[PDB]
């Protein structure tokens, strides 16, 4: 119903500000109280405020009141956040999500989320490797996509847009991130069949397709 | 502030049984004759979805397996019963005063019957060769339990260096884990020794499953 | 008082001298500061106070509790030295701050200074209303009191009218009335609710008053006053003042509408325009009351006046005042 | 109301909003003028009046007055203009601004004012037939309308009140009356550029209930304002005060060069008295009954008057001048 | 009782000013208001105002608003009145005297009076010549003496400080003053005994005495 | 202002006859039942003093043949008897509303019996012969009535150039006038004439009284 879409990843140098969006449609006066939360890696969530676009009353909580600044633009109906002076503690995925007043109701919907990193590295796009095995072959045969040096995370790798898949963690290596992806296909499929991973890295704006084909 | 607090951290559980997760504040979530609170799903990757909002009602279009009961202080989310797909972190919030304040989560692990790893091997790319650098990989695949060691031969050595590794989350289909172990080295490196060897040791057979080639 | 001032709906500008009630509620860092003359003979009171039963006190303004904590850590410690095993704790504010009976005299146990109700120390043993100002980031010093009383102290309160204007005015209320063809009470602002009474010696038109017509009532320091009167309304006995700090005045609340008729139900309990789950009850109705309705706002949403029901939804499912 | 003040007194300054109570007594320049929206819809009031037998008008406030002698010209044009052989004539002002029985509604002579007379008496003079309608600015103007209803109150869109510090003032266009809390709730100072015949409304009246008119120093006839701030201990309603003053200051003090004392062997209250005779001699001592000091002194344009229950302990009340 | 001493006699430029002056003794706080009042000479007295020296109560008429200042000191128990830009119309005699307020009291005491002469003339002593007549003798004989060429008035002319004596005003002629005065004594007395004139002239500071002595 | 308009300008009455003046004010001089009104005499050269206070009180130590009637607007003083001391100005005064007010004066003259007036003439001073100037003297002492005219002969020729003539005011004692004529020359101007003579005729005789002297 009410749908959130919030900006994309952001990388900001240490000490400076980051000023992201959250957009709600479906939404209507009376609820629409787009809320804002902090999470780390895995850990536990944190509460900033709420803002409503259409009343503009804002909440803060008292962690935050020098940290972070809510607007809002009516027409857009949209939600603004900005950071303040940014350090490392700040580096996490911060989710726009509807909710209500003190003692009403619960987190209806959530956006998707937008990942923040705050650092001096310089975004670098990544490296797609095509992992292929004339060895033994079965009724089932697995492939893979090798992503490295890429900063900062993430990166989305999709095969044939549509089996089963495996997605693995990024891990940090020399400041920079190498992850991979490995996807499970019957063999009288391949490489009768043509197969292509798929790897998006937004913050470098770059996409980069593999085909699968064996050595 | 009110803080909650949730038992257990983590939570492993079989296919079929009933999960009970148990959530604690600090100060009364009652207020008006109604016990503010609420628990929410979050996969990985993914923003959280709400299961129970107040103590004890079904979230519009979730599975009635789900239900919450208590009062006051004391709050308990259970799944009943628990399936392959709830395989995902398990919270619970308050808003009866502010801040609001989250618990520090749950993770919930599905138990089903172990199962070996399928190891494949892939030798560098023709792509990396040729830039000055070396990885061989190693994908380790629908195996369980998710504890596992991983050994790495080269032409008879034992090899521990440079060596990452990494496990994905439970899949949300068969409850099995994978892993990537990764060997990076030089370009110069790889061509001194001409065999390689990939060896898991699993809770699955006491003997090594071994997967090798050679250039 | 000198000066000039500006008025911003009458557009004009005028300078002199006189009387300037400010709107000490509205202020956007702390104004006033409640500090004691002697925390010492606040230490002697609070022994003999012990010696006498007395478990607690409970503070009539907001000013007094804030001060309470600023203080507590010397009080516990002139009682350290004086080697009286007793700890005074204070805690946060409830809703209403409520009155206790007892009172304090001039000159492993505890001492708990708010905090919510207990029947382990009850109102009964707890001390109210037993500082008075002595003078004067401005600051405030306070004294021990005299005689045990209900009445709000007076050195705080103030009142005003003019233009047709009128303002009854504290470091915690700020009342407004205004004459539109009659006199009626227009806006109201709470930072606390306490529950002593406002001495008619700072009431305006507090002459042929019915006290069951005081819109804010008497006994949470409503003025006894003509200005506290709307038409339409009675005393909101049960108003939602368990919010501690709201903000009452007269119109919609935001996506309902209040109809009249008298089918409508008769007055209850105050109850909020969003349920507990945060559906909008947009239909409500008063029997014989005037629009604009009575509304009050606090930090969980807007709540109505007491004769204001809603038109077809149950109460049941409603959050009410009580 | 916003700005910023000073009080020497308390020695601080405030800034912020509210409201702000102005002493428009002591102002050094007319801070305020009364003028008519329509000098027209007067003259046809006046039409009328006359016609029912109403002779002339008696004005409430002063500023009233000022106003009739600012317009009377135009009035008696457009009169004469209206075809209409009636001629308006506004005199001064005495002390007291006796009220009149009649009120205007929304060859021949009209009197305005002036002194008494009995060919005009106040049975057939207007009273109280304006209220304010709104405000000019830069001096001030003040636009008046005729009343739709005939009442005895002062119009309160020109009264004010406050109360702060423990100091507690009524206000208006002619009176200042300031009230403070030592041990006790009392009236301290009272300043008069006018003595009217309305009555203070209790809209604006601080502490108005359980007043005893007999205890109000300002007596209720003369504009004083039925309050527990309007009380003195040990002095009574001040009917036959040196109000034909007009303009006068009222505090609690020695007149100079006097000295009262308490006996029981001193004469009872009754009119106020001069502490200067007509012919310039001051009578030095003085005494009360029950009162108590310091004495409730007047002071106005022609020397220090004494509150009713102070008389002279030892000279004969006959030589002296009283208010009666 | 109450004793009013006023300033000297006074010559003063046109256009300039003067400050004149009158000390109060036998007086209270409660009365003792010093009103002024301007006559020109054999014309109506003008009333210009009251000053208390104790209560510095003081009161100007509309004619003399800009013309006259009142000031006052009350150690000195004294009152002064100053005439700003000084014309012909000022020369006249100003009276200090007791009064009261509005409707109090009377004229009750006066000053002596202090006489200003508004001009460009030169105070100038006059020339004091004695009058005696060789011929017929009754029992009584007039004696005189002519003060001639002063400026300004006036001349105070004594016969042996204590008959009958005849003074006689001052004529103006060619812009000075000259005057006589005439006393009749019993011819046996004289000129057996002595008799001499005294003449006073203050805005000089002269003064002369001239015996009798017959041609 | 209030007006007080004294009848009549100027009054002649003899001795022991009855003495009446009025005051009229434009305004009621009225005020708390008393009439703020008052009488003052006054001799030349001397301050005013008060007879009458408010309409109809004696000053105390003023002779009770002075009386004030009136109210409102009209107010009498009366001498009854008028005797020889009262040859004076006398003025009314107002004092019910500012600014005070004076009358414009009445000036009483007394009538007696008619006298002649003792000539005498007088020479030149020595002290004056040689000062560059000559007076003739010739004084012309209690009379009555007031008007005459004198005549200077020198040397038979009438003289009517540089004569100056003062009256004095009438005597408190006997009611009587006096009258002082000079003849002013040059001291050459003196010496060219020898004989002198002075003449006054009067309403005594219808010959004139001479005298004269030679050189
Ligand atoms: C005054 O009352 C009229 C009539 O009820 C209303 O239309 C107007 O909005 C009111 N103005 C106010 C409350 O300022
Ligand atoms: C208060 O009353 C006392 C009584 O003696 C007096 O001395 C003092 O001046 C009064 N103070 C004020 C401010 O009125």
């Amino acid at each position: 119903e009410v749908q959130l879409q919030q900006s994309g990843p952001e990388l900001v140098k240490p000490g400076a500000s980051v000023k992201m969006s959250c957009k709600a449609s479906g939404c209507t006066l009376t609820n629409c109280f787009m809320h804002w939360m902090k999470q780390k890696p895995g850990q536990d969530l944190e509460w900033i405020g709420y803002i409503n676009p259409y009343n503009d009353m804002t909440k803060y909580s008292e962690n935050f009141k020098g940290k972070a600044t809510l607007t809002s633009d009516k027409s857009s109906s949209t939600a603004f956040m900005e950071l303040s002076s940014l350090t490392s503690e700040d580096s996490a995925v911060y989710y726009c999500a509807r909710g209500y007043l003190l003692r009403t109701g619960c987190f209806d919907y959530w956006g998707q989320g937008t990942t923040l990193t705050v650092s001096s590295a310089k975004t670098t796009p990544p490296s797609v490797y095509p992992l292929a095995p004339g060895d033994t072959t079965g009724s089932s045969v697995t492939l893979g996509c090798l992503v490295k040096g890429y900063f900062p995370e993430s990166v989305t790798v999709t095969w044939n847009s549509g089996s089963s898949v495996h997605t693995f963690p990024a891990l940090l290596q020399s400041g920079l991130y190498t992850m991979s992806s490995s996807v499970t296909v019957p063999s009288s499929t391949w490489p009768s069949q043509t197969v292509t991973c798929s790897v998006a890295h937004p913050a470098s704006s770059t996409t980069v397709d593999k085909k699968l084909e064996p050595s | 502030n009110i803080v909650l607090t949730q038992s257990p951290a983590s939570l492993a559980v079989s296919l079929g049984q009933r999960a009970t997760i148990s959530c604690r504040a600090s100060e009364s979530v009652d207020s008006y004759g109604y016990s503010f609170m609420h628990w929410y799903q979050q996969k990985p990757g993914q923003p959280p979805k709400v299961l129970i909002y107040l103590a004890s009602n079904l979230e519009s279009g979730v599975p009635a397996r789900f239900s919450g009961s208590g009062s006051r202080t004391d709050f308990t989310l259970t799944i009943d019963p628990v399936e392959a797909d709830d395989a995902a972190t398990y919270y619970c919030q308050q808003n009866n005063e502010n801040p609001l304040t989250f618990g520090a989560g749950t993770k919930l692990e599905l138990k089903r019957a172990d199962a070996a790893p399928t190891v494949s091997i892939f030798p560098p790319s023709s792509e990396q060769l040729t830039s000055g650098g070396a990885s061989v990989v190693c994908f380790l695949n629908n195996f369980y339990p998710k504890d596992i060691n991983v050994k790495w031969k080269i032409d008879g050595s034992e090899r521990q260096n440079g060596v990452l590794n990494s496990w994905t989350d439970q899949d949300s289909k068969d409850s099995t884990y994978s892993m990537s172990s990764t060997l990076t080295l030089t370009k110069d490196e790889y061509e001194r020794h001409n065999s390689y060897t990939c060896e898991a040791t699993h809770k699955t057979s006491t003997s090594p499953i071994v997967k090798s080639f050679n250039r | 008082d000198s000066g000039c001032v500006v008025s911003w709906k009458n557009k004009e500008l005028k300078c002199g001298s006189g009387i300037f009630i400010t709107d000490n509620v509205h202020t956007w860092t702390e104004q006033y500061k409640f500090q004691p003359e002697s925390p010492s003979k606040l230490a002697s009171a609070i022994q003999k106070a012990h010696e006498e039963g007395i478990c607690g006190i409970r503070s009539v303004t907001r000013l007094e509790n804030l001060m309470w904590k600023q203080i507590t850590p010397e009080l516990n410690h002139i009682l350290s030295e004086n080697e009286v095993k007793l700890t005074i704790m204070t805690g946060d504010i409830k809703g209403i701050m409520q009155a206790g009976k007892r009172s304090l005299r001039p000159q492993n146990q505890t001492f708990l200074i708010d905090g919510p109700e207990t029947a382990e120390c009850p109102n009964t043993n707890r001390a109210w209303n037993s500082l008075e100002v002595e003078d004067y980031t401005t600051n405030i010093w306070l004294k021990l009191k005299e005689k045990q009383d209900v009445f709000c102290d007076s050195k705080l309160m103030s009142a005003a009218i003019k233009d047709n204007r009128a303002v009854h005015a504290d470091m915690g209320y700020w009342i407004e009335s205004a004459l539109n063809d009659t006199w009626k009470i227009e806006k109201a602002s709470f930072i606390e609710v306490k529950n002593c009474h406002w001495p008619k010696s700072h009431t305006l038109w507090s002459n042929g008053v019915l006290e069951s017509e005081m819109i804010i009532p008497k006994n949470l320091a409503g003025p006894v006053s003509q200005h506290n009167y709307r038409p339409g309304y009675h005393t909101q006995i049960t108003g939602p003042w368990h919010l501690g700090k709201l903000e009452m005045d007269f119109d919609f609340c935001d996506g309902t509408t209040v109809v009249v008729t008298e089918d409508c139900g008769n007055r209850g309990p105050s109850l909020r325009t969003t349920t507990a789950s945060g559906k909008l009850i947009t239909e409500w109705c008063c029997r014989s009351c005037t629009l604009p309705p009575l509304r009050y706002r606090g930090e969980d949403g807007c709540w109505y006046g007491m004769e204001i029901r809603p038109l077809k939804e149950k109460e049941e499912n409603l959050v009410n005042s009580l």
